[PDB]
């Protein structure tokens, strides 16, 4: 909210350098769960969590792409079984 | 402008051949079709 | 004498030129060592340091005190904090100005009253006329895009180093509209928050016709809207 809030002074690079690197260890994360679908995460950064195979939990940066990442992690480690 | 859509776009082309496999995972292999 | 008045029109007040708002910089007029001969010289110079104490009060409240957060552009806003980050950079060479007068009396300490008159008449008559421009501003908490217009009318002068010096302004302020306006017809992302940029799927959006500024008329405001409202819907 902080980049949408100013975006037309001198500290518009700043606060763009400063979100593109607070989002980092975050495209690691997803970097997981697009090709594996194994959990990591010890920090409470992370929204998909840990009956019929939908027992794992799930809950602004865009959630509209969120639960997309968790279905599509699941369907890899479904072919694990 | 601020966007973070454009990552997407290289994004969406693994999930749609996920979910395509998913589909079809059930249907070729475990024969829900037949059930 | 020497450094005092450079000290005090910088924007620091003097022992010697007292800062106050209703009489601004006044000199002290109880030394034997002044007259009405210097006086009326030290009045003409410190009307350009109260004006500038002013302008970097003003500009230091307003830029660079809230992350922008509501907001009224009379107070908070992104339209006031521009016009102040463009009200220093037209201040700049005041401060050479002063800068330069320092060496000088480095260079030789015997110079005059009549020098500093001499090289700062070019500002006694620049500062006096945009300092109402920005008072009315200030004064009727003017909101929203009437502000480009109300700088705009005194822009529209018959002076010239008044209308450079107010055109630079006005062009800081069209630079936030257009950076937010730039998303918003191509993509429909608004980048403006709490105040107003002229225009507000199938509907959703709405022509603000009563603050859109008189030099962009009302049919070019139509196109406008119709854009955001068609990249919106697909």
């Amino acid at each position: 909210q902080e980049a949408l809030h100013n975006c037309s002074n001198e500290h518009y690079p700043v606060l763009l350098s400063l979100l593109k690197t607070s989002c980092e260890p975050y495209t690691r994360f997803i970097h997981d769960w697009v090709y594996s679908g194994v959990f990591r995460d010890a920090y409470g950064e992370f929204m998909i969590q840990v009956k019929l195979y939908w027992t794992h939990g799930y809950v602004v940066f865009l959630k509209h792409i969120a639960h997309d990442i968790y279905v599509c992690g699941k369907t890899i480690n479904l072919l694990k079984l | 402008v601020l966007m973070k859509r454009s990552i997407t776009a290289p994004l969406a082309a693994h999930i749609s051949l996920v979910n395509k496999a998913a589909v079809d995972y059930f249907f070729v292999e475990l024969h829900l079709e037949a059930h | 004498m020497i450094h005092e008045l450079l000290l005090a029109l910088s924007g620091y007040p003097g022992s010697i030129f007292t800062w106050n708002k209703r009489s601004g910089l006044q000199v002290s007029q109880d030394f034997p060592f002044l007259h009405p001969s210097e006086t009326s010289v030290l009045n003409r110079l410190c009307r350009l340091g109260t004006d500038y104490i002013r302008f970097t009060e003003f500009i230091e409240q307003y830029t660079g005190h809230v992350q922008q957060q509501q907001g009224q552009g009379g107070l908070h806003g992104i339209y006031l904090r521009a016009f102040c980050t463009g009200l220093d950079s037209v201040l700049q060479p005041y401060r050479q100005a002063l800068l330069d007068l320092e060496q000088e009396f480095l260079g030789d300490p015997h110079l005059s009253i009549s020098h500093v008159n001499y090289f700062l008449d070019q500002f006694q008559l620049l500062f006096p006329s945009v300092m109402v421009v920005v008072e009315q501003i200030k004064s009727q908490k003017i909101h929203g895009c009437q502000i480009l217009e109300t700088v705009y009318k005194h822009s529209c002068g018959g002076l010239p180093p008044v209308r450079s010096a107010l055109e630079k302004i006005l062009a800081v302020c069209h630079g936030v509209m257009y950076k937010q306006l730039s998303a918003w017809m191509l993509h429909g992302l608004l980048l403006d928050q709490h105040e107003e940029f002229f225009i507000k799927s199938l509907k959703q959006f709405s022509l603000r016709v009563e603050i859109l500024p008189s030099y962009i008329p009302v049919r070019v405001a139509e196109k406008i809207l119709f854009v955001g409202e068609s990249v919106q819907m697909f």
